[PDB]
Parts: C-alpha cells; structure tokens; sequence
C-alpha cells in the first residue's frame, strides 16, 4: 500500500463546455440597447464541474476485486431477499455471498508491505489472477 | 618494484605455485564444501612488449570521399582507403558517417490525443459568434464596467486581457456582476475547444489578430441599464495541426449555429524514422548500384554481388544469433521492430 | 538523501566536456597522436563540432571509444551491444542514454513570441491557474505549445544530449586503454618507476549554480598479507601503491 | 441537503479497455471494413495519410464484450502486417532518437553488411572504397501506418558523408610479421554469409490457391534445405532496379528485415524430384505424400498442441529448429529459441 | 445455463520465423554439410525438383518466398601490398 | 425523458497522465521553479519536510504537452538527484522493511566490509574485535525528500549489540591440520580492496 | 543490534490521503459560522 | 487558503486540501553508514590479545 | 535475539534451510545464485513482513 | 595580477598577451605529405 497519486483533481465536464447560461442584450454606450440578436447565451463564471478521484477509485477497484472477495466466508454475509444456496461448496453461494468493501479499503494498512492476517491460510492459487490456469482455461476456449 | 610486489603478490607466482602443496593439494580437495579459494591473491600482468606501438600513431582515421555524385535516386562516394605500413584494419571497424537533412513531411505525428485542450470535452465548442449571435462565457469577475471596458484596479489590457486562464478561485455562488470574457468574431471559422490552437501574437498570450489590435468590446445586459457582461471580441488565426472533425453537421460553409455541434477527435498516431539497422540506406543486391572494393594496383573488384542474396536479412539473422535483438543500440539504429503481444493476441 | 559517494547513486556524468592529462608540466598523456583531439580527452562537443560526434547525440567518437575499450575491450574491431553478464549495473553502456528533441528556432521563426508560464493558455477553463486547485477560466484555443509537427510546424532546431547514471568516467593507464591484467603495461614501464613525475588534470564542467565536487579516484593496489604464526597472533602488511600511506 | 448528495455514475475500467480496444484494434481494421465520412473531404489515394486518417470505423467491431473470456487473435487481423503499429517499441525509439520534429538535421553512422568484406582483416595497401545509397524515403524511412512518403511529403537530402576507421595500435614488428604470415594463401581469410541461400519470389495472385514451382535439371550436390514465408507484393519493394516506380508504401518488409506474419496461410508442401520421386517419400511422414502444415476439422486426430497444426509438422519444425523429437518433446534451452525462432513465435488458439 | 449450441475454432500464429525442411536424412542437424547434401545420387547426377504450395486464399497479390539454403562462401588472397583477390562459390545454385 | 440522457465528459487518459506527470516529476522540480503560498504559514528552513511541502509549483510547468512525441528528460531536472524519489523501489522496501509506522523497534544484522577482514579465515585464539557506530540520522538514515532529519525529529536509540559467528563443524584433525598449514607465511592469506584507489 | 527508531513526524509511506479520499478536494464538512 | 483571517467564516468554505509529499524514511542499502570506516578516530579494531 | 532477516523466523532455522538448499551459511550469508535458486526453493519464495 | 584603471561609464576589457613561443617544425616526408609539430610555450594547447 503505497498509496495513489491523487495530487491534481479529476474533473468531468458538460458536452458543450457550458451550461448554466444566462439570456442577456448586447448594449450600447449611460448605456442604450443594440439590436446582434435579443437573445444571446452567456455563462457567467466558471463551468459547471463534477468531481472525482481517479486513482483512488482504480485502487479501490483493484482491492476489492482481488482480495476483499476472496475473503474467508466467516468474514461474509447473506444478502437479504434473495435467493442463495445451502451448499457453501457452490458456486451459487460463493457468487452471493457478500462482502464489505471496508475490510480491504484503500487505506487498508497504508505504507506497509503486508499479506492480510486473514488471506494468509487462504490459497492463494484459487484466484482469477492465475496465469497458469488462465491460460489453461482459454487454451480450451471461451 | 619486483620486490614488493612479489611479496604482496601484486606480481609474481599464482597461488597454486605460491603456497604450499600440501594446501593446494587439500584445498582442492574440500572446494565443495569449505572454500580457501578467495583469501590468496593471484596476480594478472599486462604483457609489456610485442603489442602496442611505441611511435606516434592515430587510432582513428577519417577518409573524405575522392568523388562524389549525387543523383536524382541514389548517392555515390568514393573514398582511398588507406591501409598504411605496419598496421592491419578490421574491416568491422569501419562505418559511413552521415550528415544532411531531413523533412518528415506533413504526415508525421509522434504521438497519440492532442497538444491542444486535452481535457475539453470533445463536442464543446469555442466561445463564438454567428449570424449576430453570441455563445460564451465570462468567467473574470472585475471591479465594474464602464465604456473602456473591465476595471481591474486601472482598466483591463485588450489585447491580453482578461486572460482565459484566469476564474473566481471559490465554488461557491458569490455573484458576480461585472464580468469579462474573450470571445471569437463570427470572422474567425468555428472549431471544436479541443484541438484548438491560435498563435499568440503579443509577449502576453494574447492571440488577436494583427492588422494593429483590432479587439472590440461588446456590452451586455440582462432584460436600470448597466452592462453585466463584457466580451472582448477578436479574430485569431485559429488552427487545428493535430485532429481533424469526427461530426461534420453540415457540409455547409460559413459559421452557424449548427457547426456548434461539430465533434473533433485527434489524428491517428505516426511514427517516421530511418529502418532498424539503417536497412534500404546502401545498395545490396543490386548488379546496378554495385559496391567497390579495390586495391589501387590491382583495380579488380573485390566485391561480387547478386539480385539472388539477401544481404539484409542475412544481418538479421546473424544479429540475432549472436545476442539479445531486445536490446537498443543507437550508432547503428539497432533497434528491432516489434509489437504488443496484447494486441496481436487479444486477451 | 542518496550519498553517491558511498552508495554510487551517480547522477552527474554529463556535466563534464574535457580532460587534458599532463605529466611533467609539458608531456601530454597519451600524446602519441592517439586521439582525433590529441591534447585532450574530449567528452562531448557542441554543435560547432558535430562530425566528431557519435551514437546520435552530443558524445564525441573518441570518448566513445575509449568508455567502450575500457569496460569492455570493444572497439578495435567493430562496436556492438556488449554480453551482459559484462554489462552490469554500473557499467558504461547500460547506463548509456542519447537524446534528441527539436524546440522553436526563436531567431528564425518570424512569427516567434516569447509567452511564459503566466501567459500560458492551454486547457484554460478546465484547470486551476499556476496550481493544483480547481478549474477556472473559460474554454479557448491554446496559444501554447508551438508545434513542431503538420503543415504548419515552426521552424525548429536540433538539441542532443545524453545521460549516464550510476557510472564512473574511465581512463585507463593502459597503452591501448585495454584490460590486459590488473597490473597494466604502462604502469610496468621502466620510465615509471626508474623516475618520479609530477601529474597536471585540467577538467573542463557544465557550470552549476551550486557548489559541487569533482571526485577522482586514483586506481592503485590496494594490498593486504596476513600472517598467523601463532596462537592469538595475527601480524599484517599493508602496502598501498602508487600513492602508499 | 435532505437525502443523498447528487452523483453521477462511470465505469471506469470498462472505459479504459475500450479505449484500449479502439485504439489498437479498431483502427487497424482492413479498410473493407470502414467507411468515409459525411460531409468531409478524404483524400482519393488510399495509400494516403490523409485516407487513412479519416476513413472511420465502428468501435462496435472491437467492443469490450468481444469475444469475451477468449485468447483469440481476430480473424480480420491475422493478414494485417501487425508492425506497422504505433506500438511497435523499436519504430518508436528510432522515432524518438531523431526527435519529436518533423525538421530534423541529423548525423549517422551505418555499417558495412556484406559478407565477404564486414569482418575482413585488411593488410597494408591503397584500396579503392566506394558505395550507393538509395534516396527513396519509401525505402531510407519507415512509419507506421505505412503511407506513401513520396506524395506524402517526406524529404531527405545527403550533405556529407566520410569513411572512419579505427586501429589497433599494433607493435609494428608484430604487425609485420601478421602481415607476412597473412599474405600466404595457407592463410588465406574466408567467409560465408549467414543466410546462405538463393533467394526465389514466386507469385501469388488473389484468390490463388495452389502454387506450382519447377526448378529445371541442375546440381544439387551440398543442398541444405528449404526455407520459405510468403509475403504481400504490396510490401515487397522490387530490387531488380535502382528505383521501383510502384512502390508506394513505407512500412516494415519482410523480404529485408525479418517482420514475417503471413506463415499460418500454409496448408501442405509437396516435393518430388525428376517428375516421379516424392521426397523424403520413404513412408516417414504419417501423410507420406507430402508436408501437411495444418488439417480443418475433419482430419483433427492428426493434429497436435491443441490446434490445427498437424503432428507431422510439428516434428518437423522441432527436430529443424531444435533436434528435439524423437527422445519426446519439451521446452527447447533458452539460447537456443531466439527471437526469429519456432517455438518462442508458436501460439495455438481456441 | 443458457449457452447457445456453440462450435470450435482452432488456429495459431508463427510470427517473425520461416519455416524449414533440412535436406537431412533425420530432419537432424548433423552439420552444415549435410548427409544427404553429400549422397552420391546428388552428385552423380542432375536433377530436376518440383514443388507445390497449398496457401489459403487472400484477396491481394501476394508472394511465396523461397530460401535455397547453400553455401554462398568467399576465399580470401592478398599476395602482395594493395591487391586483394577473391574467389566466390555458391553452390548449389552457382552463379 | 425525451432525447438524450444526461450526460458528462472527461478525458481519463488525459486526466492519468497529468497526475503521473505532476506527481513524479513537477513536484520535484527544483525550488527555484517554485512560489510560497498565500495566507499559509510555511518554514523558513528549506532543508525542512515543511518547506518542500508547502511550496507550490504549476502543473503547466510539466503538463501533459510537454516535448510532445520526445523521448527527453527534462533540462531541469538532469542535475537533480534521480534517487531522491518516492518512486525508488529499493529505499521505498527497505522503508516498509521497517513497517508504516513512525515508531519502530528495530533488529538488524550488520555485515563487516573491510577488506583485509571480510573474508580473513581466522585461526585460533582469543581476539580483541571492536567497531565503533554512527548515531547521527542523517547517516544512519535515509529519506526519498531528502529532507533534514536532525531538524526534521527522527531518533535512534541502540539497545543492544551483539556479535554472532558460524563454524564449520570441522574434522578435529583436519582442521589441527589445515591450521599448521596456515601458520607457514609461505600461506599467508592475502587480500584486495575491491575499488583499489585512493579517493580525492 | 536491538534499538529504538522513531523516524518522526514528516515519515509519510504514502501518496494521497487515509481520510476521505472519494470526497472532493474542495468539499467541505457540514459545518456552522457566525 | 481564502483569507489569512482566523474563524470560521463563509470563506473558508473555499478553502482546498491536498495530499501531503510521500516521504519514504529508513536504513541504508547494505547499512550503509551504521558503522564507521576510513575514518582515523573512529578506527575498528581486530586484534590477538596476545 | 534468536530472530534474523528482520523477520520472526530464527537464525537456526535460516542456517539449515540456506545450507539445505544450497550449501550456503559457514562462509557467509548471500543470494544464491540464480540458477541454483529455482521456482520451488527457499529464498526466492521468502517473503519477511513487518 | 592587479590592474588599477580610471573608470570608464562603459564595459570595456582589458587586453592582456602573454609572450610566448608559437612555434611550428614542418615536415615533409614524401610526396603530398605534410606533417607537423605545433608547440606554444609558455601556455601549451
């Protein structure tokens, strides 16, 4: 965990660049009207911003896909309303099963170099990021 | 001398004449197990004769061609090797030193995206002007308006300011009353924010159009009266050298409101240099364009070439047989092609 | 920080243009007529001397050669991407970067301005003003960078240069700068040892707004014998030549 | 502010692999598989930068739920030179190194690549040393989208060239001595060229199926083998002359620097000599009759490594390359599977 | 659990190499002069070869380059001060 | 809804980049290149973790335009140290070695580098070996800023030293053997230093 | 050897924040003024 | 920073954070430092107490 | 006391696994070379946190 | 070497030569041979 370099903010902005305009008339020099058009669109300030952090998101994604689903089941919980399995040996269970992404969040034991406590008797072969039996898996096809 | 560096081994017997049989004999015999090896040094002397030359000689010598003729296709050079008395050459050591000019043309471009407004959404349009219409924005928040435009502290510099740059630092709603903008004459052609690029034409940023500042201010009011808003409206030599329309709305000229929905996208990446091991540059292969290596008194060419060998690959080959093509060596633009696995292979 | 001097965090390799070796106040080492630039060990030159260049970048031919000689004895018979378990992590040629870039010619390009970061207008609407805050300003065309590329590219010039990091600048006392064994041809000739000499270096540096050192490093023998005669005794020789202690 | 706060949702990651798809794929697409745009000048000549820069293509044909959970190389791309591609890492360098401008002065050194003089010990003597270069920017430069440099503008101009060579600072009685020694035919230099090896084009018109060679009666005494590819006329510059009028295209060539792609169109090779011999014949092979490079479905039992590539073939390539195949099959030693090598090039797909 | 009938595509790519087929009793490389480079029936005599490709069909003119592998070899004479003799042999395939 | 859906635009290739250029080379331009804050009390010592991060520095200084298609290092930052850097793997493990906290009892092993006897094969008898310790941070220590330590609060406090050593369970009367062979100076063990240089 | 470290206050193994990193750079905290 | 002006106020509602610099702190490659060396008044010592 | 390699593994232990897997302990302590250090062996599987 | 000037409003130099030998030895072997001996002392190039 070293972290994300987070320094700049992201920001996401409107198709036109603009949005928030304000109907105004153009005037002329104690000022008179001109009549240009009665009715010309001008946005007034800065545009309109939706923020986001980029590279906390990347690393949270990661975290959570790789290692907070992988968490031992004892860790998890059932889902409410919803159909699932009583046999934990199943994939149905397994798929269902949920897990909070507070357990394994970007600030999850920042600045270390550490295995969770949690994952350490937990196979680390059975996982997506296999190559082996990836490979092995696409050899066969799709 | 001697000496000193006999007894400290600098010089003088390895250690298996040096130290006692006995210990030879049994530190060879227990190496694999417990080694005596490293703590007896065995000494390494440069030979002192037969070698190198005591007299004066130069390492490396330059050739100037004796002829030369530049042709409508090709280059010829002709040079008098010289191989002087009491020295031999390797032939691997020699190498054509080339210098001229060269123009990659129009359509090179060393990089993919674009150089201008990056971050601009691709759709977004410039502030502009049409018929007359206004789209933009004022974003400089100033003291007050009057008829020599926006009051800074002390009225604003037209040719440069306001500078689109410059915004209200908060994120919240302050209300701005008088404000300021740069904006585009229905005279400069519309295109798309991104990509965008105008040459400035002052020390200070300033793009307007040189006849000679010819900016024009234009006033504007809401629905007693007091411009709100002032735009500082000009003509800029707009360009757009690396991205081209990915929307054209109308194959109809002049600007419009419907050009304001024109899309860009940036040009396809393009790569131009000189080939790995500067294969294509000399002839090979080619009974016209033949090489030439003779000894002045014997004027039989040396050199024996046919359209049938493959001199290039031949090297290509035999480069990569003798080490790792992976690695990048600039002299000889060694520098093999390749391409992603992930892309040839899609995963 | 990184202390280059203990731990070979070298960084600085590129600031240096000359070396002129002299012994006795007037013999210049190698002399011989060995070098295109006989006087003197040039390590790069400036535009002005191009043709003496090598590798594509502001390196002279003869620097090359001997850097190539000395660490790895490539040279006299061709030049070539030397075996790798020779090519360590501090060697010469792993560490070799040349590099190339073209900038506005601001004496040819009649349209030229000379526009500084406070003037500066690209992304202007869409990022915060000489910081990392948020955005401000208003959607315009850039009016930086100048490009160097299209129909429409400036006219550019040409700058080359190189780095070479964690290296030391090699000059062997050697009579073809080769390694022939630890103790070297010249360093067995009578002439040096029959006779004390007095050694003149002139180096020539890129100026740096701050106090630096120039290190030089003295290659010797740098000896030690043990003896244990007895029980709970042990006796050493040091010998440290040339220069002993 | 009563309720949650206003946001708005991305899929990050699904974007960025578009993107990626886009980009490197999409782009690359056969121009059958494009389309010109509305309302916006293109260029007439396809060999254009301008061509290829507007044609437009539906990212729908390389979306991120393409062929989903498969390693599978797409059928359209298979035949597409896959160097000429701004990923291509040494095109790239060889870029840079030149500079990020279009205007480039620039200072080289090239070698001497001929056989019979590259390694050639020189004794003492007055030589006469000459040599062409070619000026032709389709055949000096190289891009990557490969467009014709010639109407595209490129530009290239020789203001000086000069011959350098280096010496071993040889003792001259040593030097005298090597020279006399050297100068006996006992002691006559030699050399071989690596590739060794008559080159032959044959071709190959469109739709072509079957490809018939006859070599007259000859000699064939010392006879190694056969070493064969096949490669698109369009990329294969025509060296019977000093400039080839027809050749508008700037990308990598096979023929010259080894960017082979096209070996996977090879079905089966048949050799006879004297019009009545196969060889090997013998019965070695398990379809005797000829090389059998790879089988479509109907003859999979004969196929191997989990593809279509036959296992006749596949013992062939392994015992050429390697002389592993009949002691069994395995991962040849590192040093000996380089870059241009069989097995380090070999990828079966499902 | 609702997959539709599928079928199976298999193929490979073999990228930057050249095929071979040694003229080796074994496939084996035993020398670069090989055994059968060195038969009798080879040397005795003239032959004549005939080849045939089968390729998969592509909607452009293409080529199929065919590498004769022999020996292309030099013989270096310098008799006396700047002259420099050659002797070149290719075979097979003598030029 | 009637036409099209609402949406925002943002270039995240764009936007990944700037970050990567800001973060790893704008910041560690050299402070000539930078300007204090406005309304925000910042040190006086430039040697101060303070100072380097509080002065700013403009991103458009190292924006995502910058030598477009080049493959250069940028002029300013040639004559500053590379190592100095967060992004230096082997001090960036060696930190978390350590772990991530700021308070750390630590226990190391520390190897002998003298050359005359590093690889010396002792014989027997009682020795006297004794070695003397840096204490001062900015030795012992090291950080990616570069920053003052001793000013800056790191401490070091050394508990205890000890001295381990290995034998190889030799044969008794072998190594009686190999010990009166090695007592002949004809078998004196002999050793280099590795640099073998005086340093000016 | 056994000792204590404490690599005081400016030690900071890490980029970015432990605390609200998803909330904008410039979003407040809900709070109360005069 | 909106104003150098202490207490709460409408303005600092403007105000921005930013991470703090990485700063990396440990011993040395190969403990480099911890023990002195070439140095003549802290010289190691190895000696036969006889 | 006992521990080493920054680690709560002993130095007994790191001994016999170091000479086990390749001799190496009674002349000092180093990375084995590479070859000798394959996928299934002890160092190149080590992994000491803290 | 310390020189005392009387002041100049402009930027001007002071010219200082250093007497020496520039000397020269040419040699000419054999036809369309030239070589030579450049020595500058004091102040050697």
């Amino acid at each position: 965990n070293h972290g994300t370099e987070d320094e700049l903010p992201n920001y996401c902005f409107p198709l036109g660049g603009v949005i928030n305009t304000e109907t105004l008339t153009k005037v002329k020099p104690g000022w008179e009207k001109d009549a240009f058009s009665d009715k010309n669109e001008i946005r007034v300030g800065n545009n309109f911003a939706m923020e986001i952090n980029l590279n906390a998101n990347l690393w949270r994604n990661f975290l959570y896909s790789n290692i907070a689903l992988y968490l031992p089941d004892k860790l998890k919980y059932s889902p409410s309303n919803v159909k699932i399995s009583d046999n934990p040996n199943t994939y149905d269970y397994m798929n269902k099963r949920v897990v909070a992404p507070g357990l394994v969040d970007c600030y999850i034991n920042l600045g270390a170099r550490w295995s969770l406590d949690y994952m350490d008797n937990v196979n680390p072969f059975n996982h997506h990021r296999n190559a082996g039996l990836r490979y092995r898996s696409m050899l066969l096809g799709n | 001398m001697m000496p000193q560096w006999s007894y400290m081994h600098i010089s003088g017997q390895d250690a298996s004449e040096y130290l006692s049989p006995g210990l030879v004999q049994f530190a060879r015999a227990t190496e694999t197990y417990f080694s005596l090896n490293n703590k007896f040094r065995n000494p390494t002397v440069a030979p002192t004769h037969d070698v190198t030359t005591d007299r004066s000689q130069r390492l490396t010598l330059r050739f100037i061609p004796v002829d030369r003729e530049d042709t409508a296709y090709s280059y010829k050079a002709r040079f008098t090797l010289a191989v002087g008395d009491n020295r031999v050459l390797d032939m691997a050591s020699t190498y054509f030193d080339i210098r001229g000019v060269l123009d990659r043309g129009p359509t090179f471009k060393p990089y993919s995206g674009t150089a201008y407004n990056a971050l601009a959404p691709k759709g977004a349009p410039n502030p502009c002007e049409w018929d007359t219409h206004v789209f933009g924005q004022a974003p400089y928040s100033g003291i007050n308006i009057t008829k020599e435009g926006i009051q800074i502290g002390k009225y604003a510099d037209k040719t440069f300011q306001p500078e689109p740059q410059i915004g209200e630092s908060q994120w919240y709603e302050t209300e701005i009353n008088h404000a300021a903008g740069r904006v585009l004459k229905k005279t400069t052609p519309m295109k798309p924010c991104y990509g965008s690029y105008a040459k400035p034409t002052n020390e200070n940023g300033g793009q307007g159009i040189l006849v000679e500042s010819q900016v024009e201010m234009q006033f504007f009011s809401t629905t007693n009266l007091t411009p709100k808003v002032v735009l500082y409206s000009e003509d800029v030599d707009i360009e757009t050298p690396d991205t081209h329309i990915s929307y054209m709305p109308t194959i109809k000229e002049g600007n419009s409101r419907e050009l304001m929905g024109q899309q860009s996208m940036p040009n396809r990446p393009n790569y131009i240099a000189f080939r790995d091991n500067f294969i294509g540059l000399m002839y090979y292969n080619s009974t016209g364009n033949m090489g030439v290596l003779a000894g002045q008194a014997s004027q039989l060419n040396a050199v024996v070439d046919l359209q049938d060998r493959n001199t290039e690959l031949s090297y290509q080959l035999l480069l990569d047989s003798i080490g790792d093509r992976t690695r990048y060596f600039s002299m000889w633009n060694q520098a093999v092609d390749s391409y992603d696995p992930d892309v040839r292979i899609i995963e | 920080g990184s202390i280059p001097y203990l731990d070979g965090t070298f960084y600085l390799n590129h600031t240096f243009k000359k070396v002129a070796i002299t012994f006795d106040s007037s013999v210049s080492w190698p002399g011989n007529d060995r070098l295109l630039t006989p006087n003197e060990f040039e390590i790069k030159r400036s535009v002005d001397g191009e043709g003496y260049n090598v590798a594509q970048c502001n390196m002279t031919k003869d620097w090359f050669l001997v850097q190539m000689l000395a660490n790895y004895n490539i040279g006299y018979q061709g030049f070539y991407i030397p075996e790798s378990y020779k090519d360590r992590m501090y060697s010469f040629f792993r560490n070799f970067q040349p590099m190339s870039r073209q900038v506005v010619d601001d004496t040819k390009y009649k349209d030229y301005q000379q526009v500084g970061i406070l003037h500066q207008h690209n992304n202007s609407g869409f990022v915060g003003y000489l910081a990392p805050t948020m955005r401000e300003g208003q959607a315009y065309p850039a009016n930086f960078p100048y490009p160097l590329i299209g129909k429409t590219a400036v006219d550019s010039i040409t700058q080359k240069k190189f780095l070479c990091d964690r290296t030391l600048w090699r000059i062997p006392f050697s009579s073809n700068f080769m390694s022939m064994g630890a103790l070297t041809d010249l360093g067995q000739n009578l002439l040096y040892a029959n006779s004390a000499h007095a050694l003149d270096m002139t180096f020539e540096v890129d100026p740096m707004d701050e106090p630096t050192l120039l290190y030089v490093l003295f290659e010797v023998f740098d000896v030690v014998r043990v003896h244990r005669p007895h029980r709970g005794v042990i006796e050493t020789v040091y010998l440290r030549t040339p220069f002993s202690a | 502010r009563v309720g949650n706060n206003f946001a708005m949702e991305i899929n990050l990651n699904a974007n960025l692999w578009r993107n990626f798809l886009y980009s490197n794929i999409a782009l690359y697409l056969p121009d059958k598989l494009k389309y010109s745009p509305s309302n916006v000048k293109i260029s007439d000549n396809p060999n254009t930068y301008d061509y290829m820069n507007k044609r437009v293509v539906a990212p729908g044909l390389v979306d991120c739920y393409i062929n989903l959970g498969a390693r599978w190389s797409l059928d359209y791309m298979d035949n597409v030179n896959p160097f000429n591609h701004h990923r291509n890492a040494g095109l790239r360098y060889r870029s840079m190194l030149l500079g990020n401008g279009r205007y480039v002065p620039f200072h080289i050194q090239v070698p001497q690549k001929f056989f019979a003089i590259k390694n050639l010990l020189l004794l003492p003597g007055s030589y006469t040393y000459e040599w062409n270069f070619r000026k032709d920017v389709n055949m000096v430069l190289q891009s990557s989208l490969g467009n014709d440099l010639r109407v595209d503008g490129a530009s290239i101009k020789f203001d000086s060239i000069c011959l350098y060579a280096t010496f071993f600072p040889m003792a001259h009685n040593t030097a005298s001595t090597l020279e006399a020694m050297l100068r006996n035919d006992t002691n006559d230099q030699s050399f071989n060229d690596y590739l060794s090896a008559a080159n032959m084009l044959y071709p190959i018109p469109a739709n072509a199926t079957n490809v018939p060679i006859s070599i007259p009666s000859r000699n064939w005494a010392a006879f190694r083998g056969w070493a064969f590819t096949r490669l698109k006329t369009k990329e294969t510059p025509s060296l019977g002359s000093g400039y080839d009028p027809y050749y508008t295209y700037s990308g990598s060539i096979p023929y010259l620097d080894g960017t082979f792609y096209l070996n996977h169109t090879f079905k089966k090779v048949a050799i006879t000599f004297d019009s009545s011999v196969s060889w090997p014949g013998n019965d070695r092979l398990l379809t005797p009759n000829e090389f059998e490079i790879k089988r479509s479905v109907d003859g999979e039992g004969y196929n191997v490594a989990q593809c279509n590539m036959t296992k006749d073939w596949f013992l062939v390539q392994m015992l050429a390359n390697y002389n592993i195949g009949y002691q069994g099959f395995y991962i040849p030693e590192s040093y000996k599977d380089r870059m241009y090598s069989f097995f380090r090039n070999f990828q079966p797909m499902s």
